[PDB]
RNA sequence: CCCUAACUGGAGUCCGGUGAAGCUUACAUUCUAGUGCACAGUCUAGAGACCUCUAGGGGGAAGUGAAGACCCCGUGGAGC
RNA sequence: UGGGGCCCCGAAAAUUGACGGGGCUCAAGUCGACCACCGAUACCACGGAGUACCGCAAGGUAAUCUCGUAGGAAGGCGUUGUGUUCGGGUCGAAGCAGGGCUGUGAAGUCCUGUGGACCGUUCACAAACGAAAAUCCUGGUAAUAGUAGCAGCAAAGCAGG
RNA sequence: AGCUUGUAGUCCGUAAGGGAGACAACCCAGCCCGUGGUUAAGGUCCCCAAGUGUCGACUAAGUGUUAAUACUAAAGGGCGU
RNA sequence: CCCGAGAAGGGAGGUGCAAAGUGCCUGAAACCUGAUAGUGAUGGAACGAUACGGCAUGAAAGGAUCUCUGGCAUGAAGGAAUCAUUCGCGAGGAUGUAGUACGAAUGUCACUGCCAGUGUCGUAUCUUACGUUUUGAAGAACGGGCCAGGGAGUGUAUCUU
C-alpha cells in the first residue's frame, strides 16, 4: 500500500466532486418508470408538447455539460487512484503506483489473474477487483 | 380551553386554527353557542340557510346545525385538514355547547382581539340563534 | 424480387386493421419492409460500384 | 289502453361440470363549480369518501363497434 | 342650488357552490399615505462544467457567453464485419438476472449468480448499423372471467341390476 | 362577437423558474451545475412564508374582499350617508 | 423400490463434468403461482423529481482523516442581537455598539463506526402522460392492452459544390 499521491488542489477538486456528483440527478429517460419496453437509458426529449424537453422542474433534469465534474479529478476512482483496466500480465509496467490503481479485466482467468496479483503486489501497485 | 362567550367566529377560528398549527396543545372551546357573527341579522340568516340548505344528499356538502359543530367546521376551513398536519390538529379541538361537566371549574381564556365589543355597532347575531333557526337542539 | 413475389393487397379501411398489403386468403400481411418476410428496403445491390 | 294482476313452461337467480370474445397508455371511491381547444373522474378551490363482495336497471365514462356514406377539398376515380 | 366619494334601488334562470376557500364590519372591504417583513433559477458572492475568441505553449478575456420548435453546423457513443496492431478464454467466452464504480450523456467497466465455447483491442475502413409509437408486422401472453354460451325451433327421463 | 381583415411594438408558437385559484401568449424573469445571501413581481387573519401593522377618513350593502382581463350589468333615481 | 386404476404421473434412487431427461444447449420479458421487504380496510389519482425522516438491506464490486460528533484558525457576498442617544403623530427610522459576533467554504486537531447505495412507506414543494395533428393537446382530437423480435435516406447515371 502506497500512499495517494494527491496536492492539495487535486483533493479540493476531489472533494468538489464528491460533493457535485452527490447531487447529480440520475438522467432516466423520460416515462422509464411507465413502461417494460423503455430502458433507463437517456435519450433526448423530443417531443413538442412534452414536459420533460419543455423543462418543468419537476419532471427531472436534462443532460447538459455544466453537471461535469471538475475537469482534474474527473474519472478518478472514488478512492481517488486513476482506474486502469489491466487486460494481461504485460500492462502492468506501465503503471506507477502512486496515483494509479489497476483494475484486471474481468474475463482474465483465475491462473493468470493470481500471477498478475503477484506482480502488482511486487510492484506496490492498487488493485481495485481480486479475491479477498 | 377558550371562553367563545362573546367573540367574533372567524377571528376566534383563526386564532384557534393557528395555535392547533403550532402543534403543541389540545384546545377546547366551550360555550360556542355563544360566540357572535356580525353583520345584520337578516343577511346572517340567508346565508347560513343558504349553506345549510346547499348541497346533493348522497354527495353534498352537510353543512352541521349544532352551533360547537358548526364553529368547529369554521375552524375546518381554516386548515389543511385533508393533510396529516390538518387531521392532527382537527383530532386536538374540541368545541362544546356550554360548558361539558367536565371541563367545568377549569380556568379558561379568552382571545382579546376577537371580543365583540371592538365591533362599532350592533349588527350581530350569536351563533346559538342561527343554529336554532337551522332547528338545531342543543 | 425476395419478399415481393406475393399478390398481396390491402384491406383498406373498415375492418379495424393497418392498411398493409395482406394475402389475397389470408389476413398476413406480406411484400412491405415492416411485414414479416417482406422486402428489405434499401439492401446491397449487385449492380453498386465499389470500385 | 284506463291499470294492471295472477298463473304456466324456458332463461335469469343459486350449485356442479365445461369454458370463449369484444373496449384497455396509465392511474382511478367520487360530487359541485370554475378553468382549460369555449362539453374534466385526474387541472384549480371546495365538498365528500372505511374496504371487499353479491344482485340490479342502464345515468355518465362526450361507453364500444366502423380512417363519416352528410358537407367541402383533391389540377383523385368510376359509370352515365 | 351646484359640484364630489362610497353605498342603496333599478337587479329575473335553470344539478348544490364559489371573494380560490374559511371567514371578515373603527375590517381581513374602499380611499389617501406610510412603516417593517416574507418572497425566484432575478441580482450579489464562492466553487464547478461547457462554450466563443486569442495565445507556439503555459494560459488569458467574457457586464457586453450559457432558453429554444422547423432547421443548419461540430464532436462523440453503440451494433456487425474487413484490413492491421496487441490480447483474453474450460483456473470458465458470449449471453442472461441483479448490483458496484466511472462518464453531462450516448455508454463503458467491474462484482455475484447462471451459463459451457468462444470473445475482444490499436489505427483505419465499411454497412442489410441503433425504435416507444406507423388502427405498424410476426410470435407469445393478460385483463375481461371461472364470466357469456352449453335454454327458446322435438321441456325426458326414473327404478332395479 | 373568444367575429373578420390591417398596422407598430412585444410575446406564445419555440420560454423554463417566481406570482396571479387554476391561466399558451397577464406581472417579475429570459434559464449551465452546486451552495450561501439579498431582492423582484406579488403578498403578510387562517388555509400559507411574512402585519389580526401605523396614521387619516369612508362603507352597513357580506356592498366588497376581481391589475390587464374574451373571466367585471346600464339608463334613470335616492330628504342613505 | 414405494404410491398410484395406470405402459400416466409423482417420490426415492441412479447416469453424466454438467440434467442437458428426448419439440431436451443457453433459456429474457410479458403473463401466471408462491415467498420475502415495506405498506395497508379515514383514503385522492400521470404512478415521478427534489429535500428530510421510518422500516428493511447494505457479502463482492464503493469510501477509512471515509462516516458521525465537536474544537480551533482563515473566511466572500451578506450581517445581527442587546443596550445608549436622537428623530417620528404612530407603526418605526437614524447614529453608535458594528462592518463587530456570525457567515458558503477552506484548512487543521480530536472523537466516532458508520456512510454511500438500494427497496418500500411517510411529510413538504412542484408537475393534468407520451408521440402526433395543431395558433392552441391533460383533452370530450388521432395512436398504442402488454412484452419480445422485425421495422423506414438506398444504388446507377448525371450536374453542382
Ligand atoms: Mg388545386
Ligand atoms: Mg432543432
Ligand atoms: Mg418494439
Ligand atoms: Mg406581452
Ligand atoms: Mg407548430
Ligand atoms: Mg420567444
Ligand atoms: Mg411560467
Ligand atoms: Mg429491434
Amino acid at each position: 500500500v502506497s500512499t495517494l499521491d494527491m496536492d492539495p488542489e487535486s483533493r479540493r477538486l476531489f472533494n468538489v466532486r464528491k460533493v457535485q456528483k452527490g447531487k447529480k440527478p440520475q438522467f432516466k429517460r423520460t416515462c422509464s418508470h411507465k413502461f417494460k419496453r423503455l430502458d433507463d437509458n437517456w435519450r433526448r426529449p423530443r417531443g413538442s408538447q412534452g414536459k420533460q424537453r419543455r423543462k418543468y422542474v419537476s419532471k427531472g433534469a436534462l443532460v447538459q455539460v455544466g453537471y461535469g465534474s471538475p475537469a482534474a479529478v474527473k474519472g478518478l476512482h472514488p478512492s481517488g487512484y486513476s482506474d486502469v483496466l489491466i487486460s494481461s500480465i504485460a500492462e502492468l509496467e506501465l503503471v506507477d503506483p502512486s496515483y494509479e490503481a489497476i483494475r484486471i479485466a474481468g474475463t482474465i482467468g483465475a491462473q493468470k489473474k493470481a500471477l498478475i496479483l503477484a506482480k502488482a503486489e511486487e510492484a506496490g501497485i492498487k488493485v481495485l477487483n481480486s479475491g479477498r | 380551553v377558550i371562553d367563545a362567550k362573546g367573540l367574533i367566529l372567524g377571528r376566534l377560528a383563526s386564532s384557534v386554527a393557528k395555535q392547533l398549527l403550532s402543534g403543541d396543545e389540545k384546545v377546547y372551546i366551550i360555550n360556542a353557542e355563544q360566540a357572535i357573527i356580525s353583520g345584520s341579522r337578516a343577511a346572517t340568516l340567508r346565508e347560513y340557510r343558504e349553506t345549510r340548505e346547499r348541497g346533493a344528499t348522497e354527495f353534498g356538502p352537510y353543512f352541521p346545525k349544532r352551533p360547537d359543530r358548526i364553529l368547529k367546521r369554521t375552524i375546518r376551513g381554516m386548515l389543511p385538514y385533508k393533510r396529516a398536519r390538518g387531521r392532527d390538529a382537527m383530532s386536538r379541538l374540541k368545541v362544546y355547547v356550554g360548558v361539558p361537566y367536565e371541563l367545568k371549574g377549569a380556568e379558561t381564556v379568552t382571545i382579546p382581539d376577537a371580543d365583540m365589543r371592538l365591533l362599532s355597532s350592533s349588527r350581530y347575531v350569536e351563533l346559538g340563534e342561527v343554529s336554532q333557526k337551522m332547528g338545531s337542539k342543543f | 424480387y425476395s419478399g415481393m413475389e406475393t399478390s398481396a393487397r390491402g384491406w383498406g379501411s373498415g375492418r379495424g386493421v393497418s392498411h398493409v398489403p395482406r394475402l389475397v386468403n389470408s389476413s398476413r400481411a406480406a411484400r412491405v419492409p415492416h411485414a414479416k418476410g417482406g422486402r428489405r428496403a434499401h439492401p446491397p445491390k449487385p449492380e453498386a460500384d465499389r470500385s
